[PDB]
RNA sequence: GGAAGUCGGCAAAAUAGAUGCGUAAGUUCGCAAGAAGCAUUGGCUCUGAGGGCAA
RNA sequence: AAGUUCACCGAUAUUUCUUCAAUAGAGGAAGCAAGUCGUAACAAGGUAGCUGUAGGACCUGCAGCUGG
RNA sequence: GAUCUGGUUGAUUCUGCCAGUAGUCAUAUGCUUGUUUCAAGGACUUAGCCAUGCAUGCCUCAGAAUCACUGCAGCAGGAAUCUGCGCAUGGCUCAUUAAUCAGACGUAAUCUGCCGCAAAAAUCUUGCGGCAAAAUUGGAUAACUUGGCGAAACGCCAAGCUAAUACAUGAACCAACCGGGUGUCUCCGAGACGCCCAGCGAAUGAAUGACAAAACCAAUGCCGCAGUAACACCCAGCAGUGUUGACUCAAUUCAUUCCGUGCGAAAGCCGGCUUCCGGCGUCUUUUGACGAACAACUGCCCUAUCAGCUGGUGAUGGCCGUGUAGUGGACUGCCAUGGCGUUGACGGGAGCGGGGGAUUAGGGUUCGAUUCCGGAGAGGGAGCCUGAGAAAUAGCUACCACUUCUACGGAGGGCAGCAGGCGCGCAAAUUGCCCAAUGUCAAAACAAAACGAUGAGGCAGCGAAAAGAAAUAGAGUUAUUUCAAUGGGGGAUAUUUAAACCCAUCCCGAGACAAUUGGAGGACAAGUCUGGUGCCAGCACCCGCGGUAAUUCCAGCUCCAAAAGCGUAUAUUAAUGCUGUUGCUGUUAAAGGGUUCGUAGUUGAACUGUGGGCUGCAGCCCGUGAAAGAAAAACACGGGAGGGGUGCAUGUCAUGCAUGCCGUCCGUGAUUUUUUACUGUGACUAAAGAAGCGUGACUAAAGCAGUCAUGACUUGAAUUAGAAAGCAUGGGAUAACAAAGGAGCUUUUUAAAGGUUGGAGAUUAUGGAGCUGUGCGACAAAUG
C-alpha cells in the first residue's frame, strides 16, 4: 500500500487503490480501502511512500497488520 | 457437540441413496479424518453385503469377528481410512483399502505376509519427555524412536503383527507416488521436481507410466515405492492409468453388444 | 417434507391459442393417428424441439471438439435406434430436418397399423388397450410405447390373450 | 454480568451496533483480586476446562532470585514502595506484576559469607575456595550498600491474581539507578 | 384536607448560595434564559497541578 | 447453616427529554366528477395572439417573441 | 421461433399509452370431474392464547440385593434405590439484524469429555514382640423398618439397620542409569567413604536451543609436536545433531517454592486351564481426530425533503498493569490529539444469508418463511449453578403481563415439539398405527423365564397445490341388425405389509357405467337461425351493442376451442430498444441549463521497434567494433549428496561384528536488478438442483440399478458448467501506477611511505584485505 497518515505514534494508515469491475456495464470503478498498521522505530516513511505489510495477532482495537519493509517515494 | 449426519450431507464416496432414510451413520473421532473415511458399517453391509441391514451388521461387529489392523473392532463409526487392512477369519477375507483411477475407494484382496504390513506417511516430528523422537503417522500412530534419518513426508514400512517399523522410503526425485487428495486421486505417477514456495502451497510435476503430465500439491502425494516397476503395495486392476472417456465410452459399448 | 423424488413437465401449450392454419394442420394429424387429445400431439413438439437445440448448440460453436464427438455419436445412435433418421445419414446436420410425423409413425398404436394386425388406428388402439398384444412376450398396454427398431420384427399377438 | 466483546463498542465510524443476540458465557470476565500484604489468604476459581486458577487475597513471603549469581532464596515482604500505574496502589499497599517492593536481605548476606567467604566461618580450615571464584567477580557497591542496611529492592515478576504466588527478583545496574532517583 | 375563604390567593407560606449537566415556542438574530429541569456540597488524613533568584 | 457491611451486574416502577407511525376539532381555504349569468380564444374571432412583471371570462402600462 | 393485433382522423403518416395474448412446485374462489402413479399442506394476518395425552433414557459373562419377592433345591430370575454415562443432539420458527453470510484463510493468541496410537522407577505400608512379607484398611449413607406432618404440592421431619468401581486413607525390599552440594580417611592433584537433595506436571530466575601464516608464558595430551570426537577407571562412540518460511516454541541442565490446584497397582469385576493364561474397568502425562471461541482478504438493498459523525463521558493511538481459555480500550491509572466522510460517513426504512426457482436468442428482470449448510429465539427483560461443553429453558432465581387449584394457611404454568382447540383472516389435514427400515443415546450383539427408549423417523387417513399414464368402445351387414372383446365393479388357494393398505396376478359381469367449462360483430376459431324486450332489463377486459326488423341482452337449435378439466380475481416474468452497457428520445410530439468561471470525477496528441545471409532445411558474437579476457554472479558451510556424477591394509582393554580398496544438490553472508492490468495454462474448488454416459422399472414423470448361468460380468454408478475474490507460472501489443522536469550533472599495472602455530587462557610481531599522500606502465572515452 501506500503512507497515507503518520500523525500518530508508532502508527500508521495505508491506503489500497484497486478497480471493481461492474459486470453489467462492462467497466471499471475506481475503490480505495483504509488499514491502520503499526510502525516500528526501525522504519521512517514519509506520507506517500510505499510500504509491504504483513498480518499479526490483533495489537489493538484496530491494528492487525506490521510494516515489513518501506520503498523511498 | 453434534451427533448426527444427515444422509444428504455424507460423502459422496460412500453409495448412499437419498431415498432409503434420512439419516447416515456419523462416525466417531479416531485414526482419519470424517471426510476421508469409511465406518465399518458401511464396509460390512453396503459393500460385502454380508448384512442384510443394520440390525445384523450389529451381530457381526460386536462379536468381533472383523478385525481392522490385527485388533477387533467392534463399533460400526469407526472410522476405517487409507491403507488399511481388514480381515474377518470366519470367511478367510482379508482386505486393503485403497483408491481406484477414478477416485473411488477400493478394496484390494491380499494374501498371507501381505497382509501383515501397512505403508504410513510422517506428518510431524517432535521431542517427547526424556528427549526422546516421536513421528507422528497420517492415521494417528505415534512411533517413539524412529529411523534417524526420518523426515516429514516420508513413508515408513511397519508391520501391525508384530508392532514395529522395518523399512523406510524417502521422498525425493525419482520415486513412485499415488495422489490421495484433489482432482487426481487414485493416480499412480512418478516426481520429475518439486516447487517449494515458503509459506505457501508446495506444487509436485509428476508423469504417468503412459507420459502424462500433472500436478497436485505436495500434501497429496503418498510415496510408496522406489519406481513404478518395483512398488512395496498392491495397486487396484488399473495400475492408477487413466484413460480418455471418448475411447472408454467406446470399448463398453462393444463389450455389452458381445456380453450377450 | 424430506422428500427427493424428481418430477418435471412434458408438453407446452402453444401461443396465438386461434389461428387457423395451425388448428387445420393439427385436425389431420389427430385423425390420421387415432390420438385422442391435442396435448398429445404437443408432447411430440417438445421432445422434437429438445432434440434440435441440443444439435444447433453442438453444430458449429465448439467445431471439432471433446463435445463434439461426445454425444454428437450417442444421438446419432438414439436416433438411428428408435428410426427417427436415415442410416445413410450419418452428420449432425441432417437431424435438422426431423418433422413430427416421422415421431408419430414410430408408436405402438401406428405400428400394429401397418403391420396387419389391425385394420383401422383405432382398433388398434383398442387391442393395445385390451392386452391383446405383446412386444417380445411382454404384454404392453401404452399406444404411445416408441418401438425401437431391433424389436420391430419380434410385436405379434400375446400368448395369455384369445387371438 | 462482565464481557469481554466488542459488541457495546462504537464502530470507528462513530455508529452505533445493533445488538441483535444475548451475552454468551465464553466472553465473561471477573472481579479482580487486589492482592495485599498480611498473613496468606488465597481462594480458587474453576476456570474454562475444568482448570483451575489460585485467586491470592492476601501474600506475604515469596522467592526471589539474585540473578547475577543465578540462586533464590524465600524471603519475606516489608514494603511497596513504588508502582507505575498510580501511587494510590502503594498508599493501599496492593500487590500486582512489575511493581517494586522491599524484601528481607538477611538470607543472602549469609549466601554471601559462605560462599565467597566476606562478611559485611569460625575457622578457616582447608576450604579456601574463596579466593578461587573471588577473582575476576566483584559485586556492585549499589547492592552492598543496601544488603548492610536490612533491606533490598526487588521486582515482582508473577501474577499474584493468577496463581497465587509474589516471586520476583532482585534490581541490579541501570534499573535500580532509575527507581533510585524517582524514590528521592 | 389544601383556595372549598374572598369582589379578587389580600395577607402569609413558598423559592433561594456556589459548581456540573441541560434548556421550548417566538424573534427586529441582539435575545427569550437564572427558561423549564436533574445532580453535588460537612470533618479528617493524604496526593497532583499552577512560580522566583542564585550559581 | 441463618445472619451483618461493601463493590459489581442489573429486572421493574416513577418522572423528564428524543424519534417514528396514527387521531379528534367550531370555523375557514383549495381541487375533481356529474339551472342561471357573459362571450376571453379559434377567421384580422370583430381591440392580432402569446411570455415575465405591477395594478384593478378578463382589462391596462412596460420590455420581449412570431408559434403573424 | 430473435413473431405481434385492436383503439385519437372525414381520410393519411407519426409519437404515445391503454386493451388483447403465453407462463408461474403463485395463492384464493366458482362450476365440473371414471382409473392409476408421484407429491406440497396454519409461512403470509396474530414470535396471538392454549384444556388433554404423549414427546430421553440406558444392564452385560463382566459396579453395588437378605424385597419380610418369584420358581426349584444353594441355583436362577430379580422390583426398588446408590453409582457411571447421556439429556448443550434431534424437532420447531424467522421476531431481531447492513452486520451475518459466500469463496478463501489464521490462531506461533487459545480450550477440548466420548474415540485412536502411546508413556509411567516420587510418595516407609502391614503383622507380631527387633523379627518377618502375596497389605486380611476405615467411617458414613440410600432402598428397608418404626413414628409420622400437610387440603394438596415432580411437598416434607426424626430414630434404628446395613454395601461400593460412592467417599477417605494408604503400600518398605525386590528396583537400575545419571547429576548437584558438602565431613573423615589414604597416595601426590587423585581415589575411597559418610551426609543432604535429585519422578510426571505447575510458577519464577540463569544457560543450551549452532557455524557458515608464526612466536612467548602458566597449566595440560601424545611421541620432542608427528596420530589425534569428547571424557581422570568398571560404559575405550550409553546423542558433539528437535522442528518450522519464521519462534521467548519442543526438550535438557542448575537454584528456590513446589505439593500451598494435581498424580492408587480402582485396596476393582469376570472367565479358561490346574497354577498362570486371558477379557474388561479406572487415575495422571502427551498429541492425532471430533469440536468450540476469536480474527477479517474481496462481494453484499433503497433514501440527501438525512452533510457532517466520534471525541479521555473510550472516541484513534502509546506505557505499566487487571481480567480471560487466550489476543485486544475488553477494563483501571497516566499521556498525546487523533480516526471516519460526496469512492456517500451518520440518521431513517423494507428484509434472516446462501446452495438455488421462474422467464429469457444474446445482454438481463424477478423470487428465495420452507427439505442441505450457517445465524438467532423459546411470553418480555435480566442473573446464575452443574458440567469437557449452556448465560440451557419439557434447569434454577427475581420482576412485568396473562393464567390454574385451594379447606384461604398455601401451591402451580409456559405447544414458534406431535396431534388437537379458540380467535385471526381470501386462505392451509387425524386428540390414527409402529419402532419393521434410516439414525441417536447407553451399563447394551441375537436367542435362552428373558422383546431398551424414541410424536426424530416411518405409514395409513384428509387433501382437482403442482407433475406423469390413461377409460367413456371396435369390425361389418340391408338405413338396421350380426359378431367378438371386455375394463370399471364383485370375489380368490393367495400376494404385499411390523399388521394393514395400495399395487400386481387369476376368475360373475354392456353396447345408461350417459363430460364438462367458456364462447359464435372485431382483436380471435365458430350463425346473415328462431322467439321475447325495446337506451329498460342487461352485455361489454378494449372498441362498442340495446331508442318495436338487436350479427353482441334473455332463451331454443346448430356450430367453435380446450377437455377430466375449464372460467374469475390479485401479484410476477415475457411481450417492452416503453429504463436502452449491447440498445432509446430532447427544432415543432415529454424533455438543452439565460451566459460564463471552477474543484473532486470522466477523457486525453506523436516518438525509443522493416533482423540479415545460406513456402521451405539448418544455422548467425542475434547493428558496428573487438577475439580466458570482450561486448544471476561471486566467497564460504561436512550437522550439504540413503562427501552425487564426469582378500590386502586399519585397528584391537572394541558387538570397531566396524572402516577403505568440469557441472550439479542443499543451507548461510555481499552485489544492482519494477509492479498493476489484460491474456494462455495449472492447482484447489459439499450434496441436492441444472446440462448428459449407460439401462426396454410394460411406456413416462422417476430411480441408480442390474444382466447372463453353489456363480460369473474383475459387475456399473463415466464426465461437464458453476459470480466475484485468493495461489503458481508463460507473453508484452493496448493501458495504468510511481520517479525526474534534465548543470545535483574510465579501467588496469607493478613499486614504494604511512596509520594457522597439538588443544584451551592471556601476550607479541608479520602478513593480509581495505583507506589515503606519491611514483610508474598500459587501454578507453557521446563530442579536438
Ligand atoms: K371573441
Ligand atoms: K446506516
Ligand atoms: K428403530
Ligand atoms: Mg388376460
Ligand atoms: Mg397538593
Ligand atoms: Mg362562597
Ligand atoms: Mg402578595
Ligand atoms: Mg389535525
Ligand atoms: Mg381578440
Ligand atoms: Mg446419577
Ligand atoms: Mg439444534
Ligand atoms: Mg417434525
Ligand atoms: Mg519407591
Ligand atoms: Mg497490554
Ligand atoms: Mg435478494
Ligand atoms: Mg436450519
Ligand atoms: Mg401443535
Ligand atoms: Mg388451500
Ligand atoms: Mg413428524
Ligand atoms: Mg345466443
Ligand atoms: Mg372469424
Ligand atoms: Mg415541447
Ligand atoms: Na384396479
Ligand atoms: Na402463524
Ligand atoms: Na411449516
Ligand atoms: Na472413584
Ligand atoms: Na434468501
Ligand atoms: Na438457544
Ligand atoms: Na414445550
Ligand atoms: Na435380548
Ligand atoms: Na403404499
Ligand atoms: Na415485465
Ligand atoms: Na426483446
Ligand atoms: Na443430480
Amino acid at each position: 500500500g501506500v503512507v497515507h497518515s503518520t500523525k500518530m505514534h508508532r502508527t500508521i494508515i495505508i491506503r489500497r487503490n484497486y478497480l471493481h469491475f461492474i459486470k453489467k456495464y462492462q467497466r471499471y470503478q475506481k475503490r480505495h480501502k483504509s488499514l491502520a498498521v503499526h510502525c516500528s522505530p526501525a522504519f521512517d516513511p514519509k506520507q506517500g511512500d510505499e510500504v509491504v505489510i504483513g498480518q499479526c495477532r490483533p495489537l489493538s482495537k484496530t491494528i492487525r497488520y506490521n510494516v515489513l519493509e518501506v520503498v523511498s517515494k | 457437540a453434534k451427533k448426527h449426519l444427515k444422509r444428504l450431507y455424507a460423502p459422496k464416496d460412500w453409495m448412499l441413496s437419498k431415498l432409503t432414510g434420512v439419516f447416515a451413520p456419523r462416525p466417531r473421532p479416531g485414526p482419519h479424518k470424517l471426510r476421508e473415511c469409511l465406518p465399518l458399517l458401511v464396509i460390512i453391509r453396503n459393500r460385502l453385503k454380508y448384512a442384510l441391514n443394520a440390525r445384523e451388521g450389529e451381530m457381526i461387529l460386536r462379536q468381533g469377528l472383523v478385525h481392522v489392523d490385527n485388533h477387533p473392532r467392534r463399533d460400526g463409526k469407526y472410522p476405517a481410512g487409507f491403507m488399511d487392512v481388514v480381515e474377518i477369519p470366519k470367511t478367510g477375507d482379508r482386505f486393503r483399502l485403497m483408491y481406484d483411477v477414478k477416485g473411488r475407494f477400493a478394496l484390494v484382496n491380499l494374501s498371507e505376509a501381505e497382509a501383515q504390513i501397512k505403508l504410513m506417511k510422517v506428518v510431524n516430528l517432535y521431542t517427547a519427555t526424556g528427549r526422546v523422537p516421536v513421528a507422528v503417522t497420517h492415521d494417528g500412530h505415534r512411533i517413539r524412536y524412529p529411523d534417524p534419518h526420518t523426515s516429514i513426508g516420508d513413508t515408513i514400512v511397519y508391520n501391525v503383527k508384530e508392532k514395529k517399523c522395518v523399512d523406510l522410503i524417502k521422498n525425493r526425485q525419482g520415486k513412485a507416488v499415488i495422489v490421495t487428495g484433489g482432482a487426481n486421486r487414485g493416480r499412480i505417477g512418478e516426481i520429475v521436481k518439486v516447487e517449494c514456495h515458503p509459506g505457501a502451497f508446495n506444487i509436485a510435476h509428476l508423469k504417468d507410466a503412459s507420459g502424462a503430465e500433472f500436478a497436485t500439491r505436495a500434501a497429496n502425494i503418498f510415496v510408496i515405492g522406489k519406481d513404478l516397476n518395483n512398488l512395496q503395495v498392491t495397486v487396484p486392476k488399473q495400475q492408477g492409468l487413466r484413460m480418455n472417456v471418448i475411447q472408454e465410452r467406446e470399448e463398453r459399448l462393444i463389450a455389452a453388444e458381445a456380453r450377450k | 417434507m424430506r422428500n427427493y423424488n424428481n418430477f418435471n413437465r412434458v408438453w407446452k401449450a402453444p401461443r396465438r391459442p386461434f389461428e387457423k392454419e395451425r388448428l387445420d394442420r393439427e385436425m389431420k394429424l389427430c385423425g390420421q393417428y387415432g390420438l385422442r387429445c391435442k396435448r398429445e400431439i404437443w408432447r411430440v413438439n417438445m421432445t422434437l424441439s429438445k432434440m434440435r437445440r441440443t444439435a444447433r448448440l453442438l453444430l458449429t460453436l465448439p467445431e471439432n471438439h471433446p463435445r463434439r464427438l461426445l454425444e454428437g455419436s450417442a444421438i446419432m445412435r438414439r436416433c438411428h435406434e428408435y428410426g427417427f433418421l436415415d442410416e445413410e445419414k450419418d452428420k449432425l446436420d441432417y437431424v435438422l430436418s426431423l418433422t413430427v410425423p416421422d415421431i408419430l409413425e414410430r408408436r405402438l398404436q401406428t405400428i400394429v397399423f401397418k403391420a396387419g394386425l389391425a385394420k383401422s388406428v383405432h382398433h388398434a388402439r383398442v387391442l393395445i388397450q385390451q392386452r391383446h398384444i405383446a412386444v417380445a412376450k411382454q404384454i404392453v398396454t401404452i399406444p404411445s410405447f416408441i418401438v425401437r427398431v431391433s424389436s420391430e420384427r419380434h410385436i405379434a399377438f400375446a400368448d395369455a390373450s384369445p387371438f | 454480568g462482565i464481557v469481554r466483546s466488542r459488541l457495546h463498542k462504537r464502530k470507528i465510524t462513530g455508529g452505533k451496533t445493533k445488538i441483535h443476540r444475548k451475552r454468551m458465557k465464553a466472553e465473561l470476565g471477573r472481579l479482580p483480586a487486589n492482592t495485599r500484604l498480611g498473613a496468606r489468604r488465597v481462594s480458587p476459581v474453576r476456570a474454562r476446562g475444568g482448570n483451575f486458577k489460585i485467586r491470592a487475597l492476601r501474600l506475604d513471603t515469596g522467592n526471589f532470585a539474585w540473578a547475577s549469581e543465578a540462586i533464590a532464596h524465600r524471603v519475606r515482604l516489608l514494603d511497596v514502595v513504588y508502582n507505575a500505574t498510580s501511587n494510590e496502589l502503594v498508599r493501599t499497599k496492593t500487590l500486582v506484576k512489575n511493581c517494586i517492593v522491599a524484601v528481607d536481605a538477611a538470607p543472602f548476606k549469609r549466601w554471601y559469607a559462605k560462599h565467597y567467604g566476606i562478611d559485611l566461618k569460625a575457622s578457616p580450615k582447608l576450604q579456601r575456595e574463596w579466593t578461587r571464584r573471588r577473582r575476576n567477580h566483584r559485586v556492585e557497591k549499589a547492592i552492598a550498600d543496601q544488603l548492610r542496611e536490612g533491606r533490598v529492592l526487588a521486582r515482582i515478576t508473577s501474577r499474584p491474581g493468577q496463581s497465587g504466588r509474589a516471586d520476583g527478583i532482585l534490581l541490579e545496574g541501570a534499573e535500580l539507578q532509575f527507581y533510585l532517583k524517582r524514590l528521592e
